[PDB]
C-alpha cells in the first residue's frame, strides 16, 4: 500500500522527517548506516543541488567522480 | 478552438493568440451590456399548477396511509419520490421556458430561436452557473434533508425570486452548514492523500 | 411618534404587526454579572455564595474556627475614561468582615476571646463597563458567554462503530458542577463498570460494598425474590402470574386441579389470564428447575454452624439436599429475564475482587493513585470525599434539578452532593433503558446544555481563589499565637488578586473586543463559545454538536457562525433569546387560549417547548384575532406540518425570532442562498468605520436598535430642553417631570472625543441636535462610529450598476469611479498608538534627550527642547517621534573607521541612536502625546508642560459643571420662590449668591426650599473633592516596570484613502477586491449624465445565488427615486402643500402595510425638516421574513418616476455610443472591511536575523519573509529548478555565511551563489551529536 | 538523563516551577511531524512579500503587475548595484541613501535591472507545480498586486481578498531556471491531463458567447461584405448589428 | 401517481369470478416493475452526466460549500434508489416463483388494490404496523 511502501526508505535523513524521529535515528545509529543523499528529501536537507532537474546534470557527473579514481 | 491551435502551430503562436482572445472577449463584453435584473429570472407560467398536481399526488398517498392501504415506512418514500418528480417537471419546465422563448420575426411569419435573455446568455455558454442553480432562482431549489441525512418529505416549494420564509430557510440551514464542514474536511482529506502519494513517489 | 424620530422616519413595509419589540441586547452580560457582585441576603449565586461555601474555616479540630461576616467594594481607583489612558485595569478593593473565635480547652461551645477584624482586604477584582466591556489594561476585553453540557446525569448509546458487531452500548455519566465525575457503563459482555473521570476501569459493584451494603443487600436490592418452598418433599414454588411472559413451559406445569400447559408451550396471553383471573399462587415443582437459580440471601447449617452457600452463588440439584437436610424451609432466588429483568448486577459481583467495605474502598484508592500503599483512613476519607463531602463535591441546583428530572422524582431540590439513594436510583434507571423501557439523551438537544456566562464564570475563578488560600489560612491557624495575630495576618492578596487577574487577562474566553463596529461589538457580547473550560475541544467532537439542532429555533442563531476551523463550536445569541432562571435557554411565544391568538407572552425552555404545537410567525389573523384560515403551518414536536384552527397552543411572536442580530440586518434575506447569508452577517462586523456617517437606503428596522444598545452612542438620560450645545459637550435642561426633587440641575453628556479603538480604528462622537431642541427621555443624543441619527450606518450606499467593465470586473473584483475617492467617503481614519521606553541597562540609564548622534537638524526639527516631538506636526516615514539614547561605550572601531572620523572630525560617540522613529511607508499626524514618568525622577520640560496642562485644562472642565449646575440649580430656587411670593424683577437685581436666605409661609414649599440648599452645598463640596483627586493623579508619581524610567506615548491619526488592494463587500456576502480607480469620464452614464460609482460583475449573482443583493439595488435605486423627486420639488421651493401631498403618497404604497403616517406632524415647521432629510433618498425597511414584495418594489419605482425594469440604458465614457441591452442601475449599502491593502503588503530584502535559528525575521516590523513551507518545495522539485531551490533554503535563509557572500556578489554585479551548508542542518549535526549518536560527514 | 534526552518516556520532568514539561534533545528533533525545519514551514525567506490581489486585464500573459514599493524594497541589492555601475553613486553608502530618498533619477534605473528579470509568483494552498509561476514584473503605482487572468484557473484563486507571495530568483541560474521552466507562456498545458489549463474563465467567455451567436432579424441582415477588416467598419460603426447572418469573403 | 403513469398501465380490477393470481395479473405487474425499474435506471444514469460536469468545473472557495450541498443530497437519494431497485429486483423475483400477493409474517393475502400503489409491498398492514411499532423501541 501507498503509505506503508514509503514508509521503507534506503536514505535514513529521509525517514527522520516524516516518520516518527525517535525511532529512526535509533535503529539507524546502531547499524552504522552509510547515506550517500542520492534521494531528493535529503538533499533539501543538507542544502546542496537536488540530484533532479538542473541539479541531475551534476549529481550524474559528481556520482561517476566516485567508486572510481 | 485553443487546444487544436497548439497541436498546429506550436507554443509561441498559441500564446499570443490567447492573449487576443482574452483583450477582445472582455472588450465585447463590455460593449454588449450583458446584465441582470429582477426580471431577468423567468418563472415558469406552470409552477403553482406543477404543485398542486403532484400536491395531490401526496393526497393519495395519504388517503392509502389513513386507510391502511399502504404502511407507514412506505408512505415516507412514496410521497418523497413524487415529490423528487414534480421538481423535475419544474427544472425542465422553466428550462423550456427560459431557452427558446424568444419568439421573433424575420421579413415573414414566425419563428423561434434560443433566447437572448441576460440570465441564460450566462449558463449555455458556460461563464457561470448552472441549471442546477438556476433550478433554485426561478423553479423549486429541490427537498433538503434534515441533520439525519433523511431527506424531509416536503420540498422546498419557493424559490430565490419569491421570497422563502421562515420554516423554508431553517430548512435550508442544515445542507449549508454540513456543506461548510464537508468542503472544510474535504480540503483537509485532498491534502492527506496528496501528501501520502508525493512521500512514496 | 417621538423627536428623533420626527427627524427623519424609514418607510417600513411588511405586514405583520410587531407584538413584542427587542429588548436590552446586551441583558445577557450586564445582567450575570450584576448577580454575582451585589449583596444578597440569601444563598443565590454571589460572592455570598462563594463565600458561604468554604466558609466557615475552621482550624485543625483545634477549636480555632474562622467565619465569614460580609464583604464590601471599594470605589474605582480610576473611572472608566482615566484608567484607559493611563492603562490600568478597571477594578475595585474587596473588604470582607472576618470573625476569628477560640474555644477554651476544653470550653464547652464558647470562646475565649473573638476579635472580629474588620474587611481585610483581599486584591481588587475588575468591574464591568456600562455596555458589558472590561478594561483589563486600558484595553477594552469581553468576556463570552459559554456553552457546555447541563450538570447532571445523561444516558447516552454510543451504537454501531463499537468492535464492528453492531450490538450498540448504553452508558450513564453524572456530571456535577464541581467536583469529580461518576460514569456508569456497559460492554459486550453486559457487565456493569464505573470509571471516576475518566481513569481506570473497575467492576461497578465495589461501589456498594463502600456505602456498607454486603453481598445480601446488593442483591435484595436490584433485583426480586422468588421464594421457594420445601412443602412436604421435593419442591413448591411461588408463582407471580407475570413472571411467565416471555418463556415458555419448563415441564408437566398443573396447578389447581387442571393442567392449562403441557410441556412445551410457550406461556402467552392466554395463559397469563388464566393464572391472573384464577389466582395462582403457589404451584408444586420438579427439583431440577433450581439447577440453575442464584440464591438470594445466606443461608447457613443450623447444627454446624457451618457455610452452605454463600449469597449469589448457583444451587444444584445436589446442593439443595445439602440445605434441605439442615431443615432450611425457605430458599430466596433471582428472577432473572434476558428481555425484561435481566441477570446483570448478578454476574458484575463474579467479576468483583472484593468482597467486603474495606476491601472495595482499597480498590478504589488503588485505582485513583495507583504506586503507593493503601491505608485505612485514606482510602475511606477519599471515597466520602469524592461524591459526599459540600467542600470537594457539588451538583449545584441545576444540577440537583436535571437529576431528579431526569430521575422521574417529584422534589426538584434536595441535597447538593450525591446520597446513598441517590447512587443506587441512577443505577436502577440505567438498567431501565437496557431493559427496553426509556430512551436515552442527546448531548445535542438545547435542554442539555446550558449556557454560563461572567457572572457564574466568575464566582469558580474566586472559589479556586479560596481553596488555595484555605490551605493557608487553616495552616497559619495551627500554631498561632494568643491575641498577637489577627485575622488579616493569613489573608494573603496575591493569591486571591492573582486568580481572578488570570482570567480576565488571558483566557479562551477574555478576549480583545472586536470593536471596529457598533454592530461588531454588540454581536461580540452576544456570543457563545463551546469551547475552553468545561466544553468540547476542536479535535474531540465531531460533528453532531457543530451542527444546527431543531431547539435552536429561536435561542441561537443559524446562520450567523464563523467560517473557519470551529464552524457552529461558536454561533451567536438570537435577537429575542433570554436565559432561563436555570440558565437554559428561552425564547418569546404568545399563549394561544382556545381560538384566539393573546398577547400575553410566555419563555419556555427547550425541554418546555418540545410539548406543546406552537403555531407560525406568518399567520393571517383578523378581527377579534381569530385564525382566519381553518387550517394554519405549526410546528409541534421537533417536525412541521398542517395543523387544525383550534389545536395551536402558542404561537411564534415575531418573524424575527430565529436569527441574530448581525443576521437580522440583511434585507431581502429570505431571498439569499443561506452560505451567503452566513458571510454576509460575518463580514459585516467587519466593517471600518467611515468619515462620514451615511446610513443605509435599504435597511431591515434594526438599524435603531444596534446603535443605542451598542455603547459607541451617547443616549439621553432625562428628558429636556438643549441649555449648550459644543463639540466637546451637551448641557440637557431637564424637564420638571423627570427632575428629582433635589439638586434640581441638568443632566451634562460629556462626549468621547478621537480615540484608537481595539483595531487601531477612530471612534468619535458627535452632536446630533441643534440649540435649544425638545428632546425626551430615552432620545438619540449623539451618533457614534458608524451611526447616523440613531441609525446604525456601518457603511455607505452609493449608485452601482452591474456589467462587464472590460474586465476589470474579472472575478468578484470591483471597479470604482474616482467621484467615490475624490469625495473622500470610503477614505478611513485609523489610530496608532506608538510609544518610546527609557530603560535601564546593565551599561546605564537611556535619556530622551534631543542630542542623537548623527543626525541633522532637519530631524530635529519636529522634536522640541525637551526631545519629543510637537502635536500637530504632520509626519512622514523616518521623522523621529521621541530623541532616544541608550547606553553604549567603547565602540572598538577599525582603521579604516578611524581614519575616516580622523578625516572629518566626527567625535565618535559613547551613546547608541535608539530613538523612536515611524514607520517606513506610514504617514500621518500627531494628534496627543502622553509621558508617564517613574515615581521621584524629575519630571522633563516637556512632561511639566503637559501635567501643567492636564492640569489647567481639568480645572476648566470641573468648573463649567459647576457654572452650568449652578444655573440650573439657582433657576429651580427662582421658580419656587414664585409660588407665594413671586417677585419676578425684585429678585434678580441683587447679587444671586444673596438668595438662599429666603423663606416661606408655612407649606410645603418651604421645604422645596430647603431640598435645594442641602444638595446646594454638597455640588460645592463635591466639586472641591472632584478637583483634589483629578489634581493629584496628574501630578502623582505614575508607576513603571522594573528597569524603566519613563515613557512617552504618541498617539497619531493617519487619514487612510482606498486604494487598490481594500476588500469590499455588500450585505449579501458578495466579496470584491478594488480593482482600478476609474476617471469620472471613463465611467458608465446614463441619458441624464449622471456617471455610476460602482460598476459590479453580473457572473458573481448567479452561481453564488444571493438574489437579494439585486432586489437591494432595485429598490435603493426606487428609494433615491424619492430623492431625486423631493429634491426637484425643495430646490423649486415648491410650498409645504406640494411637498407634503407627495410625501403622504410616498409612506401608503399599494395598501397593507404596518406603517402609518401624517397629516399629524405640525404642518409647517416639522414637515419642512424632514423633507430635507430624505432628499439624499427615502430610507426603507425591508423586515427579515416580512419583506417588502416585487409588486410593493416595482410599485415605488413608479413614484420615484423610474422603469418597472429596474433596469436603464447607460453609455461607455469612453467611446460614447449606446451599450446594448437595459443594464441595472441602482444603489447598495456597502462596507468596505478591514484587509485594507496597506495594512497586509509587506516586504523584505534583506532584514533582521533569528537568533536560535539565523532566520528572516520580523524585528523592526520590517517583516519577516514569506514562510517557503513543505508544499512549496514540491513546486520547484516538479519543475527542474534546482537551483532556485537551494538559494531559496541556502543564502536566502538559512546559510549564515552565503547570504552575505551572496549580497556582497548581488552588488559587485556578479550573480552567483557560493551556498555551503544552512545551519539549520549543521544545528541538527550538533543536536544529534549531542546525543549518543557519532554523526560525521564521510569521504570527501 | 533520561528526562534530558527524552522526557516523556519516565513520570516527565517538569521544568522549574513552571506546570509545562521542559522539552529535551529528542523534543528538539521531533515534532508534528518530525523535524520541525523540513516540516512546513518550512523556513522563512529573504527578498520575499506579500499582499492582496487583483486583476489587470491587459497585460500579456508572460507579464504582472508589481507594485512601485515592493519592487523598490525586493531588488534593494541590485538597485545599490546599478546606481553606482552607472557613476549615479559614489559608493554604496551613497547608494543606499539615494533610494532612501525615493530620488525620480532611480526609477529608471529600476526598469533597468527589472526588463529580463522575472519573479515567481504563489498563491496560498500550492497544490500542483502551476501554484508557482514566472512573469515579468510591470511597474505600478498602487500596493496591489496585478494578476493576468488566464493563470487564475490554474491558482484556484478568486478575487474576494486573497493574497499571494512574491520571491525573487537572485542568482544567474534561478533567473533561466524561472525563464524556462516556471515562466507563464511555457506551462499552459496541464501536467495531469495534456489539455490547456489558461482556457478562458468566465467575463472573457460571455464575451465571445455574444458575439459569434445569431439572432433571427437586425441590422446587417443579409448585406455582403469584402472581407473581415470591412465587417469590424461596419461594426464599429453602427451600421451592422453584431449579431446578423451575413455572407462574407474569409481566407 | 406518476409510477401508474410511467408504464401504460392502468390500475388493474378484479372481476367476479377472477381466480386469485392469475396470468393476466403476473403480466400486469411485470410491466409496472420493468417500466418503474426502467425509470430508475434512467434516473441514476442521467444524474451522474450533471455530477460529472460540476465535479470537473472548480468552484470558488466560497460556493465549494454551496455546490456541494446540492450534490449531496442527490448521492443520498441515489443510494436508496439503488436500495429500491434491489427491492423491486427482489420482488421481481416473487412473481416469477409465484408467491406474489401474500403477507410474509403470516399467510394471510395482500390486497390487489393495495399493490397497485407500491407493488414491492412485502407484509399486511397488522404485520407491517407491528413491525414499526418494535422498531422505535429496539432502535431508539
Ligand atoms: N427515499 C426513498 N427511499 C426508498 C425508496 N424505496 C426504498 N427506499 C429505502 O428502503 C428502505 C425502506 O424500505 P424497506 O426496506 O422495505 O423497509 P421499510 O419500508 O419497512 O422501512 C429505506 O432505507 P433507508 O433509506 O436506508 O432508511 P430509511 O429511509 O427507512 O430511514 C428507504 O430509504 C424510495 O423510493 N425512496
Ligand atoms: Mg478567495
Ligand atoms: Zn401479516
Amino acid at each position: 500500500g501507498i503509505t506503508k511502501a514509503s514508509l521503507a526508505t534506503e536514505s535514513f535523513i529521509s525517514a527522520a522527517s516524516f516518520q516518527e524521529t525517535t525511532r529512526v535515528l535509533t535503529e539507524a545509529a546502531v547499524a552504522g548506516k552509510r547515506d550517500e543523499l542520492r534521494g531528493l528529501k535529503e538533499n533539501v536537507i543538507v542544502g546542496r543541488l537536488i540530484p533532479a532537474g538542473t541539479g541531475y546534470a551534476y549529481h550524474q557527473d559528481r556520482m561517476r567522480r566516485r567508486a572510481a579514481g | 478552438m485553443l487546444n487544436t491551435c497548439y497541436r498546429i502551430l506550436g507554443l509561441k503562436p498559441t500564446v499570443i493568440f490567447a492573449d487576443q482572445i482574452m483583450y477582445t472577449g472582455f472588450a465585447y463584453a463590455a460593449r454588449s451590456g450583458a446584465s441582470v435584473g429582477i426580471d431577468d429570472m423567468v418563472i415558469p407560467e406552470k409552477k403553482h399548477e406543477i404543485i398542486s398536481e403532484a400536491e395531490a399526488e401526496v393526497a393519495e398517498i395519504q388517503e392509502q396511509f389513513q386507510s391502511g392501504l399502504v404502511t407507514a415506512g412506505e408512505r415516507y418514500n412514496k410521497v418523497i419520490d413524487i415529490w423528487a418528480a414534480a421538481n423535475d417537471r419544474v427544472s425542465k419546465a422553466m428550462m423550456d421556458n427560459l431557452q427558446t422563448e424568444t419568439v421573433i420575426n424575420r421579413d415573414g411569419q414566425e419563428e423561434k430561436q434560443v433566447s437572448f435573455n441576460s440570465i441564460y446568455m450566462m449558463a449555455d455558454s458556460g461563464a457561470r452557473g448552472s441549471a442546477a442553480q438556476i433550478r433554485q432562482l426561478a423553479g423549486m431549489r429541490g427537498l433538503m434533508a434534515k441533520p439525519d441525512g433523511s431527506i424531509i418529505e416536503t420540498p422546498i416549494t419557493a424559490n430565490f425570486r419569491e421570497g422563502l420564509n421562515v420554516l423554508q430557510y431553517f430548512i435550508s440551514t442544515h445542507g449549508a452548514r454540513k456543506g461548510l464542514a464537508d468542503t472544510a474536511l474535504k480540503t483537509a482529506n485532498s491534502g492527506y492523500l496528496t501528501r501520502r502519494l508525493v512521500d512514496v513517489a | 411618534y417621538s423627536y428623533t424620530e420626527k427627524k427623519r422616519i424609514r418607510k417600513d413595509f411588511g405586514k405583520r404587526p410587531q407584538v413584542l419589540d427587542v429588548p436590552y441586547l446586551l441583558s445577557i452580560q450586564l445582567d450575570s454579572f450584576q448577580k454575582f457582585i451585589e449583596q444578597d441576603p440569601e444563598g443565590q449565586y454571589g460572592l455570598e455564595a462563594a463565600f458561604r461555601s468554604v466558609f466557615p474555616i475552621q482550624s485543625y479540630s483545634g477549636n480555632s474556627e474562622l467565619q465569614y461576616v460580609s464583604y464590601r467594594l471599594g470605589e474605582p481607583v480610576f473611572d472608566v475614561q482615566e484608567c484607559q489612558i493611563r492603562g490600568v485595569t478597571y477594578s475595585a478593593p474587596l473588604r470582607v468582615k472576618l470573625r476569628l473565635v477560640i474555644y477554651e480547652r476544653e470550653a464547652p461551645e464558647g470562646t475565649v476571646k473573638d476579635i472580629k477584624e474588620q474587611e481585610v482586604y483581599m486584591g481588587e477584582i475588575p468591574l464591568m463597563t456600562d455596555n458589558g466591556t472590561f478594561v483589563i489594561n486600558g484595553t477594552e476585553r469581553v468576556i463570552v458567554s459559554q456553552l457546555h453540557r447541563s450538570p447532571g446525569v445523561f444516558f447516552d448509546s454510543d451504537k454501531g462503530k463499537t468492535h464492528s458487531s453492531g450490538k450498540v452500548l448504553y452508558n450513564a455519566r453524572i456530571i456535577p458542577y464541581r467536583g469529580s465525575w461518576l460514569d456508569f457503563e456497559f460492554d459486550p459482555k453486559d457487565n456493569l463498570f464505573v470509571r471516576i473521570d475518566r481513569r481506570r476501569k473497575l467492576p461497578a459493584t465495589i461501589i456498594l460494598r463502600a456505602l456498607n451494603y454486603t453481598t445480601e443487600q446488593i442483591l435484595d436490592l436490584f433485583f426480586e425474590k422468588v421464594i421457594f418452598e420445601i412443602r412436604d418433599n421435593k419442591l413448591q414454588m411461588e408463582l407471580v402470574p407475570e413472571r411467565l411472559r416471555g418463556e415458555t413451559a419448563s415441564f408437566d406445569i398443573e396447578a389447581n386441579g387442571k393442567v392449562y400447559v403441557e410441556k412445551g408451550r410457550r406461556i402467552t396471553a392466554r395463559h397469563i389470564r388464566q393464572l391472573e383471573k384464577d389466582d395462582v399462587k403457589l404451584i408444586e415443582v420438579p427439583v431440577e428447575y433450581i439447577a440453575g437459580k442464584v440464591v438470594a440471601k445466606d443461608y447457613i447449617d443450623e447444627s454446624t454452624g457451618e457455610l452452605i452457600c454463600a449469597a449469589n452463588m448457583e444451587l444444584s440439584l445436589d446442593l439443595l439436599a445439602k440445605l434441605s437436610q439442615s431443615g432450611h424451609k425457605r430458599i430466596e432466588t433471582l428472577f432473572t429475564n434476558d428481555l425484561d429483568h435481566g441477570p446483570y448486577i448478578s454476574e458484575t459481583l463474579r467479576v468483583d475482587p472484593t468482597n467486603d467495605r474495606l476491601s472495595a474502598l482499597v480498590e478504589i484508592y488503588r485505582m485513583m493513585r495507583p504506586g503507593e500503599p493503601p491505608t485505612r483512613e485514606a482510602a475511606e476519607s477519599l471515597f466520602e470525599n469524592l461524591f459526599f463531602s459540600e467542600d470537594r463535591y457539588d451538583l449545584s441546583a441545576v444540577g440537583r434539578m436535571k437529576f431528579n428530572r431526569s430521575l422521574l422524582r417529584e422534589e426538584i431540590e434536595g441535597s447538593g452532593i450525591l446520597s446513598k439513594d441517590d447512587i443506587i436510583d441512577v443505577m436502577k434507571k440505567l438498567i431501565d433503558i437496557r431493559n427496553g423501557k426509556g430512551e436515552v439523551d442527546d448531548i445535542d438537544h438545547l435542554g442539555n446544555r446550558r449556557i454560563r456566562s461572567v457572572g457564574e464564570m466568575a464566582e469558580n475563578q474566586f472559589r479556586v481563589g479560596l481553596v488555595r488560600v484555605e490551605r493557608a489560612v487553616k495552616e497559619r491557624l495551627s500554631l498561632g499565637d494568643l491575641d498577637t495575630l489577627m485575622p488579616q495576618d493569613m489573608i494573603n492578596a496575591k493569591p486571591i488578586s492573582a486568580a481572578v487577574k488570570e482570567f480576565f487577562g488571558s483566557s479562551q474566553l477574555s478576549q480583545f473586543m472586536d470593536q471596529n463596529n457598533p454592530l461588531s461589538e454588540i454581536t461580540h457580547k452576544r456570543r457563545i463559545s463551546a469551547l475552553g473550560p468545561g466544553g468540547l475541544t476542536r479535535e474531540r467532537a465531531g460533528f453532531e454538536v457543530r451542527d444546527v439542532h431543531p431547539t435552536h429555533y429561536g435561542r441561537v442563531c443559524p446562520i450567523e457562525t464563523p467560517e473557519g476551523p470551529n464552524i457552529g463550536l461558536i454561533n451567536s445569541l438570537s435577537v429575542y433569546a433570554q436565559t432561563n432562571e436555570y440558565g437554559f435557554l428561552e425564547t418569546p411565544y404568545r399563549k394561544v387560549t382556545d381560538g384566539v391568538v393573546t398577547d400575553e407572552i410566555h419563555y419556555l425552555s427547550a425541554i418546555e417547548e418540545g410539548n406543546y404545537v406552537i403555531a407560525q410567525a406568518n399567520s393571517n389573523l383578523d378581527e377579534e384575532g381569530h385564525f382566519v384560515e381553518d387550517l394554519v403551518t405549526c410546528r409541534s414536536k421537533g417536525e412541521s406540518s398542517l395543523f387544525s384552527r383550534d389545536q395551536v397552543d402558542y404561537m411564534d411572536v415575531s418573524t424575527q425570532q430565529v436569527v441574530s442580530v448581525g443576521a437580522s440586518l440583511i434585507p431581502f434575506l429570505e431571498h439569499d442562498d443561506a452560505n451567503r447569508a452566513l458571510m454576509g452577517a460575518n463580514m459585516q462586523r467587519q466593517a471600518v468605520p467611515t468619515l462620514r456617517a451615511d446610513k443605509p437606503l435599504v435597511g431591515t428596522g434594526m438599524e435603531r436598535a444596534v446603535a443605542v444598545d451598542s455603547g459607541v452612542t451617547a443616549v439621553a438620560k432625562r428628558g429636556g430642553v438643549v441649555q449648550y450645545v459644543d463639540a466637546s459637550r451637551i448641557v440637557i435642561k431637564v424637564n420638571e417631570d423627570e427632575m428629582y426633587p433635589g439638586e434640581a440641575g441638568i443632566d451634562i453628556y460629556n462626549l468621547t472625543k478621537y480615540t484608537r479603538s481595539n483595531q487601531n480604528t477612530c471612534i468619535n462622537q458627535m452632536p446630533c441636535v441643534s440649540l435649544g431642541e425638545p428632546v425626551e427621555r430615552g432620545d438619540v443624543l449623539a451618533d457614534g462610529p458608524s451611526t447616523d441619527l440613531g441609525e446604525l450606518a456601518l457603511g455607505q450606499n452609493m449608485r452601482v450598476a452591474f456589467m462587464p467593465w472590460n474586465g476589470y470586473n474579472f472575478e468578484d473584483s470591483i471597479l470604482v469611479s474616482e467621484r467615490v475617492v475624490q469625495e473622500d467617503r470610503f477614505t478611513t481614519i485609523h489610530i496608532q498608538e506608538l510609544a518610546c521606553v527609557s530603560r535601564d541597562t546593565k551599561l546605564g540609564p537611556e535619556e530622551i534627550t534631543a542630542d542623537i548622534p548623527n543626525v541633522g537638524e532637519a530631524a530635529l526639527s519636529k522634536l522640541d527642547e525637551s526631545g519629543i516631538v510637537y502635536i500637530g506636526a504632520e509626519v512622514t516615514g523616518g521623522d523621529i517621534l521621541v530623541g532616544k539614547v541608550t547606553p553604549k561605550g567603547e565602540t572598538q572601531l577599525t582603521p579604516e573607521e578611524k581614519l575616516l572620523r580622523a578625516i572629518f572630525g566626527e567625535k565618535a560617540s559613547d551613546v547608541k541612536d535608539s530613538s523612536l522613529r515611524v514607520p517606513n511607508g506610514v504617514s500621518g499626524t500627531v494628534i496627543d502625546v502622553q509621558v508617564f514618568t517613574r515615581d521621584g525622577v524629575e519630571k522633563d520640560k516637556r512632561a511639566l508642560e503637559i501635567e501643567e496642562m492636564q492640569l489647567k485644562q481639568a480645572k476648566k472642565d470641573l468648573s463649567e459643571e459647576l457654572q452650568i449646575l449652578e444655573a440650573g440649580l439657582f433657576s429651580r430656587i427662582r421658580a419656587v420662590l414664585v409660588a407665594g411670593g413671586v417677585e419676578a424683577e425684585k429678585l434678580d437685581k441683587l447679587p444671586r449668591d444673596r438668595w438662599l436666605e429666603l423663606g416661606l409661609t408655612d407649606e410645603e414649599k418651604q421645604n422645596q426650599l430647603e431640598q435645594l440648599a442641602e444638595q446646594y452645598d454638597e455640588l460645592k463640596h463635591e466639586f472641591e473633592k472632584k478637583l483634589e483627586a483629578k489634581r493629584r493623579k496628574i501630578t502623582q508619581g505614575d508607576d513603571l516596570a522594573p528597569g524603566v524610567l519613563k515613557i512617552v506615548k504618541v498617539y497619531l491619526a493617519v487619514k487612510r484613502r482606498i486604494q487598490p488592494g481594500d476588500k469590499m463587500a455588500g450585505r449579501h456576502g458578495n466579496k470584491g477586491v478594488i480593482s482600478k480607480i476609474n476617471p469620472i469620464e471613463d465611467m458608465p452614464y446614463d441619458e441624464n449624465g449622471t456617471p455610476v460609482d460602482i460598476v459590479l460583475n453580473p457572473l458573481g449573482v448567479p452561481s453564488r445565488m444571493n438574489i437579494g443583493q439585486i432586489l437591494e439595488t432595485h429598490l435603493g435605486m426606487a428609494a433615491k427615486g424619492i430623492g431625486d423627486k423631493i429634491n426637484a420639488m425643495l430646490k423649486q421651493q415648491q410650498e409645504v402643500a406640494k411637498l407634503r401631498e407627495f410625501i403622504q403618497r410616498a409612506y401608503d404604497l399599494g395598501a397593507d402595510v404596518r406603517q402609518k403616517v401624517d397629516l399629524s406632524t405640525f404642518s409647517d415647521e416639522e414637515v419642512m425638516r424632514l423633507a430635507e432629510n430624505l432628499r439624499k433618498g427615502m430610507p426603507i425597511a425591508t423586515p427579515v421574513f416580512d419583506g417588502a414584495k416585487e409588486a410593493e418594489i416595482k410599485e415605488l419605482l413608479k413614484l420615484g418616476d423610474l422603469p418597472t425594469s429596474g433596469q436603464i440604458r447607460l453609455y461607455d465614457g469612453r467611446t460614447g455610443e449606446q451599450f446594448e441591452r437595459p443594464v441595472t442601475v441602482g444603489y447598495m449599502y456597502m462596507l468596505k472591511l478591514n484587509h485594507l491593502v496597506d495594512d497586509k503588503m509587506h516586504a523584505r530584502s534583506t532584514g533582521s536575523y533569528s537568533l536560535v535559528t539565523q532566520q528572516p525575521l520580523g524585528g523592526k516590523a520590517q517583516f519577516g519573509g514569506q514562510r517557503f513551507g513543505e508544499m512549496e518545495v514540491w513546486a520547484l522539485e516538479a519543475y527542474g529548478a534546482a537551483y532556485t531551490l537551494q538559494e531559496m533554503l541556502t543564502v536566502k535563509s538559512d546559510d549564515v555565511n552565503g547570504r552575505t557572500k551572496m549580497y556582497k556578489n548581488i552588488v559587485d554585479g556578479n550573480h552567483q551563489m557560493e551556498p555551503g551548508m544552512p545551519e539549520s542542518f549543521n544545528v541538527l549535526l550538533k543536536e544529534i551529536r549531542s546525543l549518543g549518536i557519532n554523526i560525521e560527514l564521510e569521504d570527501e | 538523563v533520561d528526562a534530558l534526552l527524552d522526557n516523556g518516556r519516565r513520570g516527565r520532568a517538569i521544568t522549574g516551577s513552571n506546570k509545562r514539561p521542559l522539552k529535551s534533545l529528542a523534543d528538539m528533533i521531533k515534532g508534528k511531524q518530525g523535524r520541525f525545519r523540513q516540516n512546513l514551514l518550512g523556513k522563512r525567506v529573504d527578498y520575499s512579500g506579500r499582499s492582496v490581489i487583483t486583476v489587470g486585464p491587459y497585460l500579456r500573459l508572460h507579464q504582472c503587475g508589481l507594485p512601485k514599493k515592493m519592487a523598490l524594497e525586493l531588488f534593494k541589492p541590485f538597485i545599490y548595484g546599478k546606481l553606482e555601475l552607472r557613476g549615479l553613486a559614489t559608493t554604496i553608502k551613497a547608494a543606499k541613501k539615494m533610494v532612501e530618498r525615493e530620488e525620480a533619477v532611480v526609477w529608471d534605473i529600476l526598469d533597468e535591472v527589472i526588463r529580463e528579470h522575472p519573479v515567481l509568483l504563489n498563491r496560498a494552498p500550492t497544490l500542483h507545480r502551476l501554484g508557482i509561476q514566472a512573469f515579468e514584473p510591470v511597474l505600478i503605482e498602487g500596493k496591489a498586486i496585478q494578476l493576468h487572468p488566464l493563470v487564475c484557473a490554474a491558482y484556484n484563486a478568486d478575487f474576494d481578498g486573497d493574497q499571494m507571495a512574491v520571491h525573487v530568483p537572485l542568482t544567474l541560474e534561478a533567473q533561466l531556471e524561472a525563464r524556462a521552466l516556471m515562466m507563464s507562456t511555457n506551462n499552459i498545458l496541464s501536467p495531469a491531463n495534456g489539455e490547456p489549463i489558461i482556457v478562458p474563465s468566465q467575463d472573457v467567455v460571455l464575451g465571445l458567447y455574444y458575439m459569434t451567436r445569431d439572432c433571427v432579424n437586425a441590422k446587417g441582415e443579409g448585406m455582403v461584405l469584402t472581407g473581415p477588416k470591412e465587417a469590424e467598419r461596419l461594426y464599429r460603426s453602427g451600421l451592422a448589428s453584431l449579431h446578423a447572418r451575413v455572407k462574407v469573403r474569409i481566407t | 401517481l406518476s409510477i401508474l403513469a410511467i408504464a401504460g398501465v392502468e390500475p388493474y380490477q378484479e372481476k367476479p369470478g377472477e381466480e386469485y393470481m392469475n396470468e393476466a395479473q403476473l403480466a400486469h405487474f411485470r410491466r409496472i416493475l420493468e417500466a418503474w425499474r426502467n425509470q430508475l435506471r434512467d434516473e441514476v444514469d442521467r444524474t451522474v452526466t450533471h455530477m460529472q460536469d460540476e465535479a470537473a468545473n472548480f468552484p470558488d472557495p466560497v460556493d465549494r460549500a454551496a455546490q456541494e450541498e446540492e450534490f449531496s443530497l442527490e448521492l443520498r437519494n441515489r443510494d436508496r434508489e439503488r436500495k429500491l431497485i434491489k427491492k423491486i429486483e427482489k420482488t421481481l423475483k416473487k412473481v416469477e416463483d409465484e408467491d406474489f400477493g401474500y403477507c410474509e409474517s403470516c399467510g394471510v393475502e395482500i390486497g390487489i388494490r393495495r399493490l397497485e400503489a407500491r407493488p414491492t409491498a412485502d407484509l399486511c398492514i397488522d404485520c407491517k404496523t407491528l413491525a414499526e411499532i418494535r422498531e422505535k423501541q429496539m432502535a431508539g
